[PDB]
C-alpha cells in the first residue's frame, strides 16, 4: 500500500495514544486530589444515616 | 366542685396556648456543612476504552 495509508494511519495512532496519556496524567492527578480534599464522587467514605435519630419528645427534657 | 378524673382521663396528651415564641434553634446548632457538589450528566463512552496499560479497548 502506499505510503500515505500508513503514515494517515500512524498520526492517527499517535493521537490516540497522546489522548490516553495526557488522560492517565490528569487522572493521577484527580485521583489524588480527590483522596485529599474529598470533595467530589469518588474516594467519599461512608459516614452515619441521619434517618436513624429520633426528634420525638423522650422520658426526659434536654436530650 | 371537682370530680375525680377517670382512669386514663388525666393521661391523654393535651395542648396549650403560650405567648412565647417558637424556639428556633433549641439545640443552638451552628450552620450545617455544604453538601457534596451534585453531579449529573449522560454517561458518554470512556474515552479510549479501558485506558489500562497497552489495551486498545
Amino acid at each position: 500500500d502506499g505510503p500515505e495509508k500508513n503514515y494517515e494511519k500512524t498520526m492517527a495512532i499517535l493521537q490516540i495514544e497522546a489522548e490516553k496519556a495526557e488522560l492517565r496524567l490528569k487522572e493521577l492527578e484527580v485521583r489524588r486530589l480527590m483522596r485529599a480534599r474529598g470533595d467530589g464522587p469518588w474516594y467519599q467514605y461512608p459516614t452515619i444515616d441521619k434517618a436513624l435519630i429520633d426528634h420525638s419528645p423522650k422520658t426526659t427534657p434536654d436530650n | 366542685g371537682w370530680v375525680r378524673p377517670d382512669l386514663g382521663e388525666l393521661s391523654k396528651v393535651t395542648k396549650v396556648k403560650t405567648d412565647r415564641p417558637l424556639p428556633e434553634n433549641p439545640y443552638h446548632s451552628r450552620a450545617r456543612p455544604e453538601p457534596n457538589p451534585e453531579a449529573e450528566g449522560d454517561l458518554k463512552p470512556a474515552k479510549h476504552g479501558s485506558r489500562l496499560f497497552f489495551w486498545t479497548m
